[PDB]
């Protein structure tokens, strides 16, 4: 337990990046969470939205 | 059938050709909501329904 001020800095940053990842698994509003089925299903003038 | 009695079917194990419908000129109203219609061809769906 003495190097709990070591081992937080890297604890914090695992989470951070974790939360970054995460991220690619959200909607914001759009119909699906990939990149790709939105360009295979969708047409050219309408994806954009 | 009428509205309230409206029927539904069931559709799967098809090689579905949905060229033939889009480009057939009867139908007044041709709306798809989430799919484009000319990139029908190219999708797999696990049930349809009518």
């Amino acid at each position: 337990s003495a190097l709990g001020k070591l081992q937080d800095v890297v604890n914090q940053n695992a989470q951070a990046l974790n939360t970054l990842v995460k991220q690619l698994s959200s909607n914001f509003g759009a119909i699906s969470s990939v990149l790709n089925d939105i360009l295979s299903r969708l047409d050219p003038p309408e994806a954009e939205v | 059938a009428s509205v309230y009695a409206w029927n539904r079917k069931r559709i799967s194990n098809c090689v579905a050709d949905y060229s033939v419908l889009y480009n057939s000129a009867s139908f007044s109203t041709f709306k798809c909501y989430g799919v484009s219609p000319t990139k029908l061809n190219d999708l797999c769906f696990t049930n349809v329904y009518a």
